[PDB]
């Protein structure tokens, strides 16, 4: 079906004119990739583009022993 | 005899207290090294892991 085999790259072709994502999306495809993005970042965490890692640590303080020999 | 090796095998007493002391505060302060660069180094793909 070599009749076939032209008329699906030739309305490949066609979808490959493309403003800004999808073609028939309205209300669907902008809520659906909207709510799988939050959930990428839901239970996964906070976090910001570029901002390097902010803390600091304290070690265990040394005590000392008092000790009356001999 | 005894009273002479009581002070003698005591100050071989007094000195193990010190070896103990002077590799645990060095230990204890270098185990805190590496976790602060383990968290930087784990901050670094969290970053890079969320854009992927």
């Amino acid at each position: 079906v070599q009749k076939l085999f032209v008329d699906k790259i030739r309305e490949y072709r066609t979808k490959r004119q493309t403003s800004g994502g999808p073609v028939d999306a309205g209300p669907e495809y902008q809520q659906d990739l909207d709510r799988e993005l939050f959930k990428l970042k839901q239970m996964y965490g906070k976090a910001d583009m570029n901002t390097f890692p902010n803390f600091t640590f304290e070690d265990p303080k040394f005590e000392a022993v008092e000790k009356p020999q001999s | 005899i005894d009273l002479e090796k009581s002070q003698q095998a005591l100050v071989q007493k007094r000195h193990y207290l010190f070896d103990v002391q002077r590799n645990n505060i060095a230990m204890a302060l270098e185990v805190t090294y590496r976790e602060r660069l383990h968290r930087v180094y784990k901050e670094i793909k969290n970053r890079l892991d969320y854009h992927i």
